[PDB]
């Protein structure tokens, strides 16, 4: 197999540089060449440079001065330095991989959500709900985070079905989403769902296990 | 009075002027002695090993080869490196005499007029010399210890002769074979110094190639080292670079394999490419027949890819008549002047003429990733840089000259002699820092002294 | 620096009716020695990284469905989808296979037609844990409804308050393609506590009048 | 002094230094040698048709004018002062630059045999030469046509060395580059080693009479040397390259390398006194006939300091095409004299009768070599037409100024 991991999404101070991680696996990296593409949201994509086993890069002129495209052969992973980072460098930065000078991008990166702002890391505050008073839904308040990816899943991997999480939106320079579950009546009672939620920027990995109003 | 001083200002003025003249000469930089120049390091080589076929169908004769050379000198090569001709049944030991030639071929009074009329043209014949060219084992896999002496007795009868040379293919297939090849260049050389002796092998590594090469340093030595290159020539700067610092950057062959043509290892795409390469670099080429009009093992059936035939007219192929179109032949790339014919009449014209690729140095310089770049240079005469393009895309090459020395450096522009590739004007000067190749597009740049 | 521009920008087809996109390149994307065409196509699922489809303009990648054909050359190139399925919901881009500075393309999304169908309005009171902090928020969900244009008016027992509400539609679905919508009421200790009856009204293509849910919060 | 003498006073005067510079420029410009060899040819017998009408003009202007220009030009043109002017700056001193150019570069050729020379240390080699040259002239006249004539001898047995040697080693047409810009500009400096054959009169008409003998005297005498120049080289195409040859500032040198040891030893000595006496009898020459207050000597010292104002060129076959356009344009208007004088004047004409045929073949052909190269590259004629109308305000001081 080949898998690319990286380093999930980072906050940083503007004009702070940053050093974005594509480690890899299942391929030897000297004998392939490692491009950046970067992507703002709900727009289109971009292309930034090059690498290979020599350390050779091949950047773009757009963004050629404020990116410097280095290679760690050991740990089997390649490094990307930001310089300078104005406001609108809110984006994903994807790392794919490449034939021997084809240029044809086939196994992508996981991608990561870069957000340059001057605010302060804030951890969510989860609050659960419950219906009270033939299916019924369970449902996951998450307010109060700043750094915006929060990965909500229910019982890590157990409930798939009904499963809605909602976009986050912005108020107060914090973001609040919601998630939804749909189960039987039968099974809620005779079990407990709980809520779990994943902030990649804090790692503040809370759950609250849902209880029934009465 | 009036006379005194003007005829002594003269008598200072021109000592004013030899005062200048006497030091301006010694300041500036002389010439170091050309090398000397022996008759293969002024060109290409070229190889023949199936008569047969290079003609075709009961034409192979040795007599009806003398008809060829007006083209194979058109081609400007300097060698021709005729196959195995003695008499030789397979496997079979006492039947095999080197001395006579086999009647199929010829004949002993057809190949002496074969060499004189060689020598009216400035081409040089070079005897193969593998004993059992028709076993799948060349060197006769038992009493191994006579035909060492089989064939140290025929090196002195062809010599006598009149062959300019010799070539022995798979060496290693016998054992012993780093001193053999020393009793035989001594032979070769001590009758006269202007004889060669080709040796061939099929190793691919490195290591063993340099433990022929540390004995006799005076053999070419022509090997697949550069045949498992890659997919798209991907380690061909890397194989390339290191070979000439195993060395220390001493005379060396340059071929793809040491029997096979180009299109058993690369795609058609990578022919003018390499084409390109092997002239420029500094050694000798040792093309093999067919090379220089792009002939294929494949897309033909019903052909041994050991030997192919070759394409000289429409009728060149009676047994398939649809099979070969009118791009593929000798005469249909003759005339056509984007063809792989007038790129091998263009790149053995340059190889042959300027010293800078005759004998000048080389110095590979960093550039972008996957293309590959070097400079010529010979003391004052024209300078030569060529950039590859190995990569299927479009790059920019950027050029990073900061390891030259201050006699070979870069200049900001400089003319286009030829590029491989279609779609520039030629002569031009062209400038080095947005340079901008095509996909698998290769440059061959000139500029002068200038220092 | 060619420059590709993606025709159409918005589509929605049904399940299995060919749909086609195409593009354009400013410079040709042929290479005349080769004669091989240097376009690409990517699919992008919404909320994960692209996947390659097709390089060199007909080659389909290995792992890919056959409905993706991809056609032409010059400065013209089309990618059809036979007939799509229900998961083929992405949004599909265009490369430059062969250049200096790999220019991407605009972007076309691809939505989905489905029959209509009515959502499932659930309202939820604040949690415990909520009321302990000093805040209070009420949230109304709107599940399964196709057509993705609801007007959700929040009215406090009688009182149609439309100040201040928060809404976020998601992404189509790819099982059932359908869409889902959250509300939510940002209020304070003191105006929730103020009142007893709070009504969520949702406004749909399938029914004239709207669907309410409403709790009380005495009980 | 017979015909069979006379015609050997004929051939030490065409018979110059330039021969030894030439080849590496009509090669250059005709690119093959087969090509380059019936360019040599031409221009012999080119000249034999503008050799001889001059010899019909000559005993004519000598003996009813009585000088080189002005008592023929007030036949023909009143203003003759141009003529002499541009006879003086540009006609005599850039072929004085000229062969002094070629032993400054074969004298330092052996030390430099791969590189090419220095070419600002070959300025000054040259100038070293004629400062010599101007001053044994003005010190002592006697002494310096004395030694000039035993250089005389160099030229001889270094050129017959060379074809020597041309007999005992032994595409032709491929590279042709046919252009009219370019078989004009070749053939300029074929022309060149044809040197001294519009001043013959002076060296051969006094010893025998005129009447059948002058031109039957150079209609063999012409033949006898486009032979020896077509044999030289055979010579260099026989003993090497035609792309060695193309790149060479001497290419004798490179020749006498090729062959014996010592004979590079004897090479640069031989041609090296060729040169040296050739460029001591062209201060002759052009030291009297601005004289036929002033003393023969300031005309020695005028030609001295316009030639050294050469030293800012870049090439010689720079100044050499630079020179071709003048010389053959003053020798059109003295042929254009002589076929005025058919309708004018009787002269008292029995040298030589015979007008018709001849000078009409070289009048037009002479405006053929003036058309191309003028539309090709006039920044070499435009820096001469600069000049040449500058005399008219020297005109302006020698009219009133006099008065
Ligand atoms: C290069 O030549 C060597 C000669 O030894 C080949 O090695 C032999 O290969 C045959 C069949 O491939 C085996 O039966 C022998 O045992 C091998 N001998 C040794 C000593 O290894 C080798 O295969 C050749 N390589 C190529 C690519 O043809
Ligand atoms: C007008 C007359 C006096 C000119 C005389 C020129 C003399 C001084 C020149 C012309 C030819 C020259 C020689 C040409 C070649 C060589 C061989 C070289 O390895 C050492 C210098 C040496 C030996 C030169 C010495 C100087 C030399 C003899
Ligand atoms: C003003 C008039 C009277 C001056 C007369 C003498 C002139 C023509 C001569 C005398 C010395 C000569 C110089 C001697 C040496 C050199 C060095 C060479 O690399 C270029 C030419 C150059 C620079 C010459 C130019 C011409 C020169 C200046
Ligand atoms: C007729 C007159 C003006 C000619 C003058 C020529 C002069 C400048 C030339 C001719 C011979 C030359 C010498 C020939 C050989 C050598 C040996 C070399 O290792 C250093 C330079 C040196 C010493 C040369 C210096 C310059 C030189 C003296
Ligand atoms: C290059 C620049 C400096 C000009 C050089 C001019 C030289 C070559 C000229 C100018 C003046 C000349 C001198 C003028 C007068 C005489 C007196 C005569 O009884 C012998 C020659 C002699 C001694 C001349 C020698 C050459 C001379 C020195
Ligand atoms: C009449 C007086 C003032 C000057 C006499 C010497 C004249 C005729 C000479 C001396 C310097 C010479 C110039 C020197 C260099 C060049 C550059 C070349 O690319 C074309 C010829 C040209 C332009 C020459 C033309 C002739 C020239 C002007
Ligand atoms: C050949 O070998 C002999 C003895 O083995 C040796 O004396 C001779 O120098 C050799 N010839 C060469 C090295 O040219
Ligand atoms: C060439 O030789 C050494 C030995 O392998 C190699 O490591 C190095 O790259 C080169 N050294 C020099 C001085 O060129
Ligand atoms: C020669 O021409 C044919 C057309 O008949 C074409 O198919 C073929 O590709 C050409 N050969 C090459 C090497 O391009």
């Amino acid at each position: 197999q080949v898998q690319l991991k990286e380093s999930g999404p980072g906050l940083v101070a503007p004009s702070q540089s940053l050093s974005i991680t594509c480690t890899v696996s299942g391929f030897p990296l000297t004998x392939x060449x490692x491009x950046w593409v970067r992507q703002p949201p709900g727009k289109g994509l971009e292309w930034l440079g090059x690498x290979x086993x020599x350390x050779x890069x091949x950047x773009x002129x757009x963004x050629x001065x404020r990116l410097s495209i280095s290679k760690d052969n050991s740990k089997s992973q390649v490094f990307l330095k930001m310089n300078s980072l104005q406001t609108d460098d809110t984006a994903r930065y994807y790392c794919a991989r490449x034939x021997x000078x084809x240029x044809x991008x086939x196994x992508w990166g996981q991608g990561t959500s870069v957000t340059v702002s001057s605010a302060k890391t804030t951890p969510p505050s989860v609050y659960p709900l419950a219906p009270g008073s033939s299916m019924v839904t369970l449902g996951c308040l998450v307010k109060g985070y700043f750094p915006e990816p929060v990965t909500v899943t229910w019982n890590s991997g157990s409930l798939s079905s009904g499963v809605h999480t909602f976009p986050a939106v912005l108020q107060s320079d914090l973001y609040t989403l919601s998630s939804s579950v749909t189960v039987p009546s039968s099974t809620w009672p005779s079990e407990t769902v709980t809520c779990n939620v994943a902030h990649p920027a804090s790692s503040t990995k809370v759950d609250k296990k849902i209880v029934p109003r009465d | 009075r009036t006379r005194w001083a003007l005829l002594l200002l003269f008598w200072l003025g021109w000592l004013g002027m030899l005062a200048g003249a006497v030091v301006i000469i010694v300041r500036a930089p002389r010439c170091r002695e050309l090398p000397a120049q022996k008759w293969w390091h002024t060109g290409a080589l070229y190889r023949i090993g199936d008569l047969q076929a290079f003609q075709g169908h009961g034409a192979g004769n040795l007599a009806g080869l003398k008809g060829r050379l007006d083209y194979l000198s058109s081609l400007k090569v300097k060698g021709l490196v005729l196959g195995p001709i003695h008499k030789n049944q397979k496997d079979d030991v006492a039947q095999t005499d080197l001395l006579q030639i086999d009647p199929n071929f010829g004949s002993k009074e057809d190949f002496d007029s074969l060499l004189q009329s060689a020598k009216k043209k400035s081409i040089r014949v070079i005897l193969d010399l593998t004993p059992n060219y028709r076993g799948e084992n060349s060197w006769f896999s038992t009493q191994v210890d006579t035909v060492a002496t089989k064939v140290k007795d025929a090196l002195e009868f062809w010599l006598q002769a009149g062959v300019d040379g010799f070539q022995v293919r798979d060496i290693e297939n016998l054992k012993d074979a780093s001193s053999f090849l020393a009793e035989w260049q001594n032979i070769t050389k001590g009758f006269s110094e202007d004889r060669l002796l080709i040796a061939g092998t099929n190793s691919s590594d490195l290591q063993q190639i340099l433990s022929l090469l540390e004995s006799n340093k005076d053999l070419l030595l022509t090997s697949s080292y550069l045949s498992d290159s890659g997919s798209t020539g991907e380690h061909t700067k890397s194989l390339v670079t290191q070979y000439l610092n195993a060395t220390g950057n001493r005379w060396c062959s340059w071929s793809l394999s040491q029997a096979r043509l180009l299109t058993s290892f690369l795609p058609a795409q990578l022919l003018r490419l390499y084409q390109l390469m092997l002239f420029t670099l500094p050694g000798t080429p040792v093309f093999s027949y067919g090379d220089e009009i792009g002939l294929d093992a494949a897309a033909l059936p019903g052909q041994p890819m050991e030997a192919p035939v070759m394409l000289w007219d429409e009728s060149s192929f009676p047994d398939i008549p649809g099979a070969v179109s009118a791009n593929m032949t000798v005469k249909g790339q003759s005339e056509d002047p984007g063809s792989l014919l007038s790129l091998f009449r263009r790149l053995s014209d340059q190889r042959s003429k300027e010293r800078s690729l005759l004998h000048g140095d080389f110095h590979a310089f960093s550039a972008g990733p996957g293309l590959f770049s070097y400079i010529r240079h010979w003391d004052q005469n024209e300078r030569f840089l060529v950039v590859l393009n190995f990569g299927d895309v479009g790059l920019s090459a950027g050029l990073q000259a900061s390891d030259l020395p201050a006699s070979a450096s870069l200049p900001a522009k400089a003319d286009l002699l030829l590029s491989t590739q279609p779609g520039r004007e030629e002569g031009s000067p062209l400038e080095l820092e947005r340079l901008k190749l095509e996909p698998h597009e290769g440059l061959l740049l000139r500029f002068p002294y200038a220092a | 620096d060619i420059v590709m521009s993606q025709s159409p920008s918005s589509l929605v087809v049904s399940v299995g009716e060919k749909v086609t996109m195409s593009c354009x390149x400013x410079x040709x994307x042929x290479x005349x020695x080769x004669x091989x065409x240097x376009x690409x196509w990517y699919q992008q699922k919404p909320g994960q990284s692209p996947k390659l489809l097709i390089y060199x303009x007909x080659x389909x990648x290995x792992g890919v469905p056959d409905r993706f054909t991809g056609s032409g050359s010059g400065t013209d190139f089309t990618l059809t989808i036979s007939s799509v399925k229900a998961e083929d919901l992405a949004v599909y881009y265009c490369x430059x296979x062969x250049x200096x500075x790999x220019x991407f393309g605009g972007g076309t999304k691809l939505e989905i037609k489905r029959a209509d169908a009515a959502p499932t309005v659930s309202i939820f009171p604040p949690s415990s844990e909520q009321l302990t902090s000093g805040g209070a928020s009420v949230v109304c969900f709107l599940n399964n409804f196709y057509p993705k244009d609801i007007n959700v008016k929040w009215k406090i027992d009688g009182s149609e308050r439309q100040n201040g509400v928060l809404n976020s539609w998601t992404d189509q679905d790819s099982k059932d393609s359908t869409y889902s919508m959250s509300s939510t009421l940002t209020l304070t200790k003191d105006e929730y506590e103020r009142h007893n009856s709070y009504t969520c009204e949702a406004t749909h293509k399938t029914s004239t009048s709207p669907i309410v849910k409403s709790f009380n919060r005495n009980e | 002094i017979t015909l069979l003498n006379g015609v050997a006073i004929i051939v030490g005067t065409i018979i110059g230094s330039g021969i030894f510079v030439t080849p590496t420029g009509v090669l250059k410009e005709a690119g093959s040698p087969g090509l380059a060899l019936v360019v040599w040819a031409a221009c012999g017998v080119f000249s034999i048709v503008g050799a001889l009408c001059y010899a019909e003009l000559g005993t004519t202007i000598s003996k009813s004018g009585g000088d080189y220009a002005y008592m023929l030009e007030v036949y023909g043109s009143l203003p003759a002062f141009l003529k002499l002017w541009i006879e003086l700056l540009i006609i005599r001193p850039s072929s004085q630059y000229i062969v002094a150019l070629v032993f400054a570069t074969y004298l330092l050729k052996p030390l430099f045999p791969t590189c090419p020379v220095p070419e600002e240390a070959a300025k000054l080699v040259a100038c070293l030469c004629v400062l010599l040259l101007t001053a044994v002239n003005c010190y002592s006249v006697k002494a310096a046509t004395r030694v000039q004539d035993a250089f005389a001898a160099a030229k001889l047995l270094a050129l017959a060395l060379i074809i020597l040697l041309g007999f005992v080693q032994i595409f032709s047409f491929e590279g042709t580059k046919l252009d009219v810009g370019n078989i004009v500009l070749a053939l300029y400096s074929g022309l060149f080693a044809y040197g001294g054959w519009n001043y013959l009169n002076f060296v051969t008409e006094e010893m025998i009479n005129p009447y059948r003998n002058l031109p039957l005297a150079i209609i063999i005498s012409l033949p006898i040397v486009t032979l020896v120049y077509v044999l030289t080289n055979l010579a260099y195409f026989t003993t090497l390259s035609t792309e060695q040859m193309l790149s060479s500032e001497a290419v004798a040198v490179d020749f006498g390398n090729y062959h014996l040891g010592v004979m590079s030893w004897i090479i640069p000595v031989f041609v090296g006194l060729s040169c040296f006496g050739s460029v001591n009898g062209s201060l002759f020459t052009s030291s009297r006939l601005f004289f036929v207050l002033l003393t023969p000597v300031p005309s020695l010292v005028f030609t001295c300091v316009m030639t050294l104002l050469y030293a800012f060129s870049k090439d010689i076959f720079s100044v050499i095409n630079f020179f071709s356009f003048f010389n053959w344009l003053c020798v059109a208007l003295a042929i254009i004299g002589m076929i005025w004088l058919r309708h004018r004047k009787p002269e008292l004409e029995r040298p030589i009768k015979v007008n018709l045929a001849l000078p009409v073949f070289f009048i037009l052909a002479c405006l053929f070599l003036i058309a191309v190269s003028f539309w090709k590259t006039p920044v070499e004629c435009g820096i001469g037409f600069t000049i040449i109308l500058s005399g008219l305000p020297v005109y302006f001081f020698g009219v009133w100024w006099k008065n």
